[PDB]
């Protein structure tokens, strides 16, 4: 499902940003 | 419809006031207890604080200045305490203090008690239509407003959204927000929130935000955002090919309004277009939304979070805990002049 591929994902935790 | 005009016309006046000469050096560390830490970042961390005249909690951001030098951010911190200082709007967090010393930045905010929506969105797993309408709605309002004072937000996502004792949004750090006209060209933002134009080292304007703002709802009607993968490239890939998918339980109206926030097309995006932020209000997926009650915080909130009183941090995670030092020399005072 979905779900199960968002929990296998590794990014359900806080999200950081990002820039270069 | 005169009334909004009249209503932002003011905001500007106001704004502009604070924008061009902004408040300096309002208080001093020492006249703050500090409790408990409840968030983190790159240069420090926002801890839960008592002014210890008035016995008022306030929620203060410390940044250690060689820390931001080190990975040259002047210029996003310095813009982010100015913005701050200058806004005025129901759900923005309202600044009540900032200064200096020899080693931090440090600026005092309300504290919003109810915790970040990340925490009840993972807890719950994913918000009803009317739940996540109710804070869209606040959103689509908050954006109307900075969108008029020429501020794009840039990082819109349930982590910066923090729920205050009446249920209501309060949004927070405003660390590369970016008033400009125009257009403008840095690779910023949080991954699965990112705009297509951004990705692709195109220029972009505000219609990034009304994008991330189709990210916000699918994640809270969801529980999961529309593009995610392992790695950040990954998810970069996703987000331009312009596919999206919609679980079962999304009503039509939802998917329609969706589909126009997360379109590729910069041209054709909804709060991109003629009427602009009419679009979005005047969706059938807003039919029931009455914005003048919204932005008067009249409408009853879907969850009230835990309160027991003043100081009280039991909506907040977690952080290992470490003292404020400061320095008795003076740390890169010329570049942090204008703070
Ligand atoms: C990607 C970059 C190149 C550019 C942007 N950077 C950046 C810019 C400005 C900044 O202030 C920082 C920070 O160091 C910083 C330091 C501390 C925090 C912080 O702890 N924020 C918390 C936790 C993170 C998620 N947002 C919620 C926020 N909490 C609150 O603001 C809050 C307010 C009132 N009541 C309760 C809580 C956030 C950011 C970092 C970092 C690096």
């Amino acid at each position: 499902t979905t779900y199960a591929d968002f929990i296998a994902s590794g990014r359900t935790g806080r999200r950081n940003a990002i820039h270069d | 419809q005169e009334s909004v005009k009249e209503f932002l016309a003011k905001a500007k006046e106001d704004f502009l006031k604070k924008w061009e000469n902004p408040a300096q050096n309002t208080a001093h560390l020492d006249q703050f207890e500090r409790i408990k830490t409840l968030g983190t970042g790159s240069f420090g961390r926002v801890m839960l604080v008592k002014h210890m005249e008035t016995g008022n909690h306030y929620a203060m951001k410390i940044l250690d200045k060689q820390k931001v030098v080190k990975l040259k951010q002047i210029e996003h911190t310095l813009n982010e305490k100015r913005i701050l200082q200058a806004v005025n709007f129901p759900f923005l967090v309202k600044l009540e203090f900032s200064f200096k010393d020899n080693s931090n930045l440090y600026m005092v905010m309300e504290y919003v008690p109810g915790g970040e929506m990340f925490s009840h969105l993972r807890r719950i797993g994913r918000f009803s239509e009317p739940h996540a309408r109710f804070y869209a709605a606040q959103i689509v309002l908050t954006f109307e407003y900075l969108h008029s004072l020429d501020l794009i937000y840039r990082d819109l996502k349930p982590e910066n959204l923090l729920i205050d004792q009446q249920g209501y949004i309060q949004v927070t750090d405003f660390g590369f927000a970016k008033r400009v006209k125009g257009r403008t060209w840095t690779l910023c933002g949080t991954p699965e929130y990112l705009a297509p134009e951004i990705i692709l080292s195109k220029g972009y304007n505000k219609a990034v935000d009304w994008w991330a703002l189709g990210v916000l709802i699918y994640e809270m009607a969801a529980g999961y955002p529309p593009f995610f993968a392992d790695q950040p490239i990954q998810i970069y890939e996703k987000i331009v090919s312009g596919k999206v998918r919609f679980p079962s339980h999304f009503s039509s109206d939802l998917k329609d309004l969706l589909r126009n926030l997360l379109q590729v097309d910069l041209t054709k995006r909804f709060g991109n277009l003629k009427n602009g932020v009419n679009d979005i209000k005047n969706h059938k997926w807003f039919a029931t939304t009455d914005w003048i009650a919204i932005y008067q915080r009249k409408v009853e909130a879907p969850f009230i979070p835990k309160f027991k009183g003043p100081g009280d941090t039991s909506n907040f995670d977690d952080y290992e805990e470490e003292e404020i030092r400061v320095s008795i020399n003076e740390k890169c005072g010329k570049e942090f002049s204008e703070f």
